[PDB]
Formats: C-alpha cells, sequence, structure tokens
C-alpha cells in the first residue's frame, strides 16, 4: 500500500547506490528521494526526479553506514498536489 | 462513455492506486478535472476504498441515496451493482483502466 510499489538496490558502490522502483500506471506528477543514516539525528538529504523515471542514482554516501532510502510518489489533480505513501528501504554500503 | 466502470478524469488518489490489487466489489467511477460534471465511485471493501459523491439535481436526475434517484449514470450502476443502499457493498468488478 504505496506508491511506488516496489524500491530495490540495483547497483551499490561503497559511497553510491542506484536504486529502481516500478512505476505506477498512473500519472506520477514527480518523484522525491531522500536518504538519510538510519541513526537518526543525521540530516536528512532530499532531491527530486521526473514523474517519467524509474530509477534514481544517490551518491555521497559514508561507506559502512546503514542508511534509510525513501521515495515519494505526487499525484496532481484539480489544482492540488498531493502525496502518496511512500516506500522505503534500509540499505548498508 | 467508455463504460468498463468509468475511469473518467482520475484523482480520488489515483482512484486508490487502481483499486489497491482489487477485490471485494471492485469499484470505479471518476470525474473531477475542471468540473467533469461532478462524480465520484470508489468502492474498494475488505482492504480499503470508500468514497461517494454523485449527487445531483437540476433536471439532471442522479443519486447516492438520497431514496433511490437516476436518470443516467449507467442506471445509478446497474441498481447499485443489485442492492448496496448507501454503499458498504454492492459494487461488482470494474477496474482494469490502465492495470
Ligand atoms: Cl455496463
Amino acid at each position: 500500500s504505496s506508491v511506488p510499489t516496489k524500491l530495490e538496490v540495483v547497483a551499490a558502490t561503497p559511497t553510491s547506490l542506484l536504486i529502481s522502483w516500478d512505476a505506477p500506471a498512473v500519472t506520477v506528477d514527480h518523484y522525491v528521494i531522500t536518504y538519510g543514516e538510519t541513526g537518526g539525528n543525521s540530516p536528512v538529504q532530499e532531491f527530486t526526479v521526473p514523474g517519467s523515471k524509474s530509477t534514481a542514482t544517490i551518491s555521497g554516501l559514508k561507506p559502512g553506514v546503514d542508511y534509510t532510502i525513501t521515495v515519494y510518489a505526487s499525484d496532481y489533480y484539480d489544482g492540488e498536489i498531493s502525496w502518496y505513501s511512500p516506500i522505503s528501504i534500509n540499505y548498508r554500503t | 462513455x467508455x463504460x468498463x466502470x468509468x475511469x473518467g478524469x482520475x484523482x480520488x488518489x489515483x482512484x486508490x492506486x487502481x483499486x489497491x490489487x482489487g477485490x471485494x466489489g471492485x469499484x470505479x467511477x471518476x470525474x473531477x478535472x475542471x468540473x467533469x460534471g461532478x462524480x465520484x465511485x470508489x468502492x474498494x471493501x475488505x482492504g480499503x476504498x470508500x468514497x461517494x459523491x454523485x449527487x445531483x439535481x437540476x433536471x439532471g436526475x442522479x443519486x447516492x441515496x438520497x431514496x433511490x434517484x437516476x436518470x443516467x449514470x449507467x442506471x445509478x450502476x446497474x441498481x447499485x451493482x443489485x442492492x448496496x443502499x448507501g454503499x458498504x457493498x454492492x459494487x461488482x468488478x470494474x477496474x482494469x483502466x490502465x492495470x
């Protein structure tokens, strides 16, 4: 019960990750990929991705540290933007 | 028209994620856009969903309770999909629509 419905690390280096997700059948306005150390207090970074892509590269990670990667998808309709339930994963570089 | 459960406009959280995998009574309907004549439906059941809307008047019939209704809308969705007075059941499949 989230959009996108799947999320995976496809490729990995000690400092970067390639993540993919299953795009939904409906039109995504745009994605937001967020990521931060699973520790908690360590500043959560984020960037946006066009609603037409289903992949993204996250770089500049601390090697060996466990981060949490979250992908949100937006719906835009009737002059209102709104966010589906996100999908998130834990990965240790 | 179309048929096939409607599919007009979109919205309502992408039609509950196109039905969220399906089940219960399924669903469909639609509406919104810049107006679209009003709109509604939804559906679901066990796994969530809901919806509603409908409405109408002003010579145009409609429904969604109100002691029956009518005047189009696929005969009020085939008479609720065969019961389902105030929602909470009825419908009877729909979906597809990009699925
Ligand atoms: Cl029909």
